[PDB]
């Protein structure tokens, strides 16, 4: 730590020390079921753009490695999560959409995203977790007299939130003069049909979309991955996973107060503090294993090897990651003595440790202030001095320090 | 807002004013010496025991070797700074078994032997005003681990990688040294800081002081009583006004105060984001693969560096305000408590005699004993007296006139005398001092001499 | 005894070690030499890795920048104290207690040092106490007599008159001594004669 | 003479001069005008600007 080979005498903080977990927990709720995803991928016709379906997905377990058997797709592009470890947590709800759109319109998909399909079809939360199974379409959705089965609408009078929907069609109307019903001057249906063909470009072929949705964990849990359960045990340092939380720290008994709609408790700096078990209704604590800091005390490396140990801030019975307990941890290696010398290397409160005779050893005592005097006082008595002694005293104080200069454009960069 | 009343002092080029009686004031001066050591592990609060987050924090350097380097000094310093306050005498001054004192009543500041620590009442009144934060003096691990009620705030400071170390001298010994301080001062006077410890009477020793500030050793001889029970109510009025008003000890609490303010805002700062997606560290270890989890830890990292070094500089900056009001009280102990102070409105305000030091939470309390005219006459004054064609000067004092009989007085004490070749010096004629006056000089050799 | 000096010494030094040694840092980037970046990659990426770089030693400066800002501040307190025992111990003749040395002040001689100064404090301090027995005025005649400077001091028999820090025992005279009032006010006061030349 | 009083006049008036031309420069964005960021980009680039 000091990166030399001789120290001196004194007190050093090296490295500090951690009690590490044995065991592993892991609690999830019991579920059976898998989640259907199978009969939504395949399909003759996809709901159309304006008319987009929604699956309510709980109480599952899904395997999401056979998605990518269902469909040859290219881009699996996700924001909140990655798409590899979706087995290892749990979430609360899961959604599913469905619609077929034009291969020009593939990237209007996305959180933050204006457009056509974006602004007045389908348009995503900017906070979207959760991501997009796409891919291409123009086997069956292409005919030599071209697909009018699908209808998108051109635009409306505002602009429209996520997770809304446009089913009724209503002539639009840019001026005074009334449309009533037909289509005149200022007067346009705004639906009409995207007319698939293959004689089109590369980026105008027709695509299938599917839109999943995830909730984060503000909830007790339905929807699960598939992953073993563990039994419960309390009142040791473990590596709990309740719902998909990894942590570190030793589950005990509570005695809060939960609501019923309560399950979690949280800290100041936002840490778990209390958690409930997703199998029965009990509350367990989360407090963190047992930490300090390391001192080593020691003479110089000219006239010892010998070091003593300093745990700061801890009750040692519990010190496996000469011992005597101080108010500043305890100390391990140099025995306490009850004596009282002057402070040679500084413990903590009122405690210091110095390296005396009595074979040599490494002793820990409570410092003395001053030798004891009671001078006699009375009411008729006074002492006068005889003689006197001249004394030359030495004090140094410092002045002035070392004047540096930088180069900015010589230290950042370097020509 | 007022500046004060409006005062017309009667400027006259032969009028003077003398007092004639006197006041005992004891008043209070509170000081801070030390603050609270703090000591910081970055690798449990920037990460708290994830690898992948040591690993991306061992790329930026050596920030945290001098974060704990400056943190070390620090916490060095304020036990520099209390050692050279207090630990100024050599030895351990025990105060006699008896209690007289000439009358002055010692026995609030001196400590009792009926409790445990042995602090005065005055001492315990100081430590009953401040309302202690519950430091890191004394290990809370024990109660950390059970869970009563809610979360407190030291826990969840310290379950972060923040450490409060105990002071190396207990209250024990600061309460022993103040005793020891103490016994000197009343016993030995200031012999006790220039060598030996030379015992000498409290009289005398307080006409010694009264005679080092300007006024001769035989007004508290004469008034010995009045003095003792001056100083006693004054005593007693200081015990009043720290029982009643707890708002005098503002410095102390305010030190207490920002000292517990840093540590809550540093374990506010961990529920920040940062332009990351989640503040928690678990939650993006399991929720995202290595490269964009990396990215998030980064952003984490950097914001927590930054807090980090905020509070480290707002520490070395206060700890050199405190190191500089710690000089300042080691200046008032060396000058007041042993010896006696010339420098005006230095050890308190008036004319100085005596000062008692006494132990705080985070600093120290003077009780500093003055002196304080009281009750002033007019008079009419002039420079020299006229005499046989012969100047006469006073020795030490003034020439005053109660209107047909001149005398010679002291300065700060109405005690008139007969104007006498004893107490006057002759230089030159009195054609060359404006404002000399007409007046017989007494010889004591002329009826002696005669008779 | 030299530690301040060379605590000064070794402060600067260490700060502009590790002022030197944090330019091997990557702080995020791929390499911390800029050559390597400049060569190694397009202009777009190797200006986000020097992106990277700027700010980790912009930060690094500014660090040791403050720092130093602190300890000139410090040093500049030392040497105003400095400033004042040169004015007040060489210069003249010091009456504030534990200034200037410890003891009685009589001199002080100024000597230079590396990076800072060096007093040699000389004070008078008192050796050989002996116990005698005092009063604090002395009564003669129906009158108080207080001593003019010093204290009234016997050794069994005869009292005599002495000045405080030294043992220079004389006969009382009404030469060092005053009178005030009468011996019914002063408490202790003792009964002996006065010697009138 | 009076140095002093003016060096603490002109180290204030400095300061905040240097903390007003601080909002001048770009920190590596695109543009050092906020309106301009947010009106020429996309939410996601317009925010890490
Ligand atoms: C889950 O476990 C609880 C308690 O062990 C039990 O009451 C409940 O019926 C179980 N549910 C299922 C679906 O297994
Ligand atoms: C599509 O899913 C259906 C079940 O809904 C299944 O019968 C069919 O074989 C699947 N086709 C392909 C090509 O996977
Ligand atoms: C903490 O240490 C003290 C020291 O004596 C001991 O008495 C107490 O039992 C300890 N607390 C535990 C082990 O919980
Ligand atoms: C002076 O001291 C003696 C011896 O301790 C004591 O008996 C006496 O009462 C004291 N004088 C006064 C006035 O208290
Ligand atoms: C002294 O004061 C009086 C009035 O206070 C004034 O008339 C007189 O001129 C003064 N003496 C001198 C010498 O100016
Ligand atoms: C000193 O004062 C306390 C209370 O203020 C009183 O109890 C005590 O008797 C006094 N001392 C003497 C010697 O009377
Ligand atoms: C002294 O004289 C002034 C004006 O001549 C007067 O105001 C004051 O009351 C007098 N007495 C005292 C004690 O100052
Ligand atoms: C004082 O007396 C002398 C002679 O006795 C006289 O010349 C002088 O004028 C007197 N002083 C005053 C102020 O009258
Ligand atoms: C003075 O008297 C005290 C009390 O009897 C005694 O302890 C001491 O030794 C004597 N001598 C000196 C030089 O103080
Ligand atoms: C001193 O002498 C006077 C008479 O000269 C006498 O009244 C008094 O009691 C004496 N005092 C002592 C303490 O002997």
């Amino acid at each position: 730590t000091l990166k030399s080979f001789t120290v001196e005498k004194g007190i050093y903080q090296t490295s500090n020390f951690r009690v590490q977990p044995t065991e592993s927990i892991v609690r999830f709720p019991n579920i059976t079921n898998l989640c259907p995803f199978h009969e939504v991928f395949n399909a003759t016709t996809f709901a159309s753009v304006y008319a987009w379906n929604r699956k309510r997905i709980s109480n599952c377990v899904a395997d999401y490695s056979v998605i990518y058997n269902f469909a040859p797709f290219f881009a699996f592009k996700c924001y909140g999560v990655s798409p590899t470890k979706l087995n290892d947590l749990c979430f609360t709800n899961v959604y599913a959409d469905s619609f077929v759109i034009r291969g020009n319109e593939v990237s209007q998909i996305a959180p933050g995203q204006t457009g056509n399909i974006a602004d007045y079809n389908y348009k995503l939360p900017d906070d979207f977790t959760g991501c997009v199974i796409a891919w291409n379409s123009n086997k069956l959705d292409s005919k030599p007299s071209g697909n009018y089965n699908y209808l998108y609408r051109l635009l409306r009078k505002s602009k429209l939130k996520p997770f809304e929907r446009d089913i009724s069609t209503e002539i639009y109307q840019a001026g005074n003069k009334p449309c009533n019903g037909v289509a005149g001057p200022n007067c346009y249906s705004p639906l009409q049909s995207y007319g698939f063909r293959p004689t089109y470009g590369v980026g105008h072929q027709p695509y299938r979309v599917v839109v999943l949705s995830f909730e984060l964990l503000h909830a007790p849990a339905t929807v699960c991955g598939p992953k073993k359960s563990t039994n419960l045990v309390k009142n040791k340092c473990v590596n709990f996973n309740f719902n998909g939380l990894t942590g570190t720290g030793v589950l005990t008994e509570s005695n809060k107060k939960f609501l019923p709609f309560q399950q979690f408790g949280r800290d100041i700096a936002d840490t778990t503090d209390a958690v409930r078990d997703p199998q029965t209704l009990e509350i367990l604590d989360i407090t963190p294993c047992s930490f300090g800091g390391v001192s080593v005390i020691t003479p110089g490396t000219n006239t010892s090897n010998q070091v003593a140990v300093l745990y700061q801030g801890v009750n040692c019975t519990e010190v496996p990651v000469n011992v005597f307990q101080t108010r500043a941890g305890c100390l391990i290696g140099a025995e306490y003595v009850n004596n009282s010398y002057e402070c040679d290397i500084p413990i903590g409160a009122g405690i210091c440790a110095s390296y005396q005779t009595q074979s040599q050893s490494i002793i820990a005592y409570t410092m003395s202030l001053g030798a004891e005097n009671s001078v006699a006082y009375s009411n008729n008595s006074i002492a006068i001095p005889t003689n006197f002694t001249i004394s030359v005293t030495t004090e140094i104080l410092p002045v002035s320090m070392t004047k540096t200069s930088v180069d900015c454009t010589m230290y950042i960069c370097g020509d | 807002m007022s500046l004060g009343a409006e005062n017309s002092v009667a400027y006259s080029n032969n009028s003077i004013a003398i007092p004639t009686n006197f006041t005992i004031s004891v008043t209070t001066e509170i000081l801070p010496v030390s603050m609270t050591k703090t000591s910081v592990d970055c690798t449990m609060y920037i990460c708290g025991d994830s690898t992948e987050c040591s690993n991306l924090l061992l790329q930026y350097g050596s920030f945290c070797t001098q974060l704990k380097r400056a943190l070390t000094g620090i916490a060095v310093e304020q036990d520099k700074n209390t050692q050279e306050v207090f630990a100024q005498v050599k030895q351990i001054y025990k105060t006699p078994p008896i209690k007289y004192f000439g009358g002055f009543n010692f026995s609030q500041i001196l400590p009792d032997p009926s409790k445990p620590s042995k602090r005065s009442f005055i001492e315990d009144l100081l430590f009953n005003k401040v309302t202690l934060a519950d430091a890191g003096f004394i290990k809370q691990y024990g109660d950390c681990l059970g869970d009563i009620a809610a979360r407190d705030l030291i826990c969840a400071q310290k379950f972060n990688g923040l450490t409060v170390l105990p002071p190396l001298l207990t209250d024990e010994m600061i309460a022993q040294y103040t005793s020891a301080l103490l016994a000197g001062t009343i016993t030995s006077g200031w012999t006790f800081g220039a060598g030996a410890a030379l015992q000498i009477p409290f009289a005398m020793q307080m006409a010694y002081r009264f005679n080092g500030i300007g006024v001769t050793q035989n007004v508290l001889y004469e008034n010995q009583k009045l003095i003792a029970n001056q100083f006693n109510s004054a005593i007693g009025k200081i015990q009043d006004s720290l029982s009643s008003t707890a708002s005098a000890l503002g410095k102390l609490q305010d030190v207490v105060n920002h000292n517990a303010q840093a540590l809550n805002t540093l374990v506010k700062q961990l529920s920040s984001k940062f332009g990351a997606i989640s503040s928690v560290l678990n939650d993006i270890l399991s929720r995202l693969d290595k490269v964009e989890a990396e990215v998030q830890i980064d952003r984490l990292i950097t914001g927590r560096l930054q807090s980090l070094q905020t509070y480290v500089t707002q520490q070395l900056i206060r700890a050199a305000e405190i190191r500089a009001s710690a000089n300042l009280a080691a200046t008032k102990m060396s000058e007041c408590v042993l010896g006696q102070s010339k420098r005006v409105d230095f050890c308190g305000k008036g004319y100085h005699l005596m000062s008692f030091p006494q132990s705080a939470p985070h600093g120290v309390v003077f009780l500093h004993v003055t002196y304080v005219p009281a009750q002033e006459k007019n008079f009419t004054t002039a420079p020299a007296i006229c005499h046989d064609g012969k100047a006469h000067f006073p020795r030490e004092g003034v020439f005053v006139s109660n209107g047909t009989h001149w005398f010679v007085t002291q300065r700060n004490f109405y005690e008139p005398q007969i104007i006498t070749t004893d107490n006057t010096f002759v230089s030159g004629n009195c054609d060359v001092v404006i404002g000399i006056v007409n007046n017989t000089v007494y010889d004591p050799l002329q009826p002696e001499l005669d008779s």
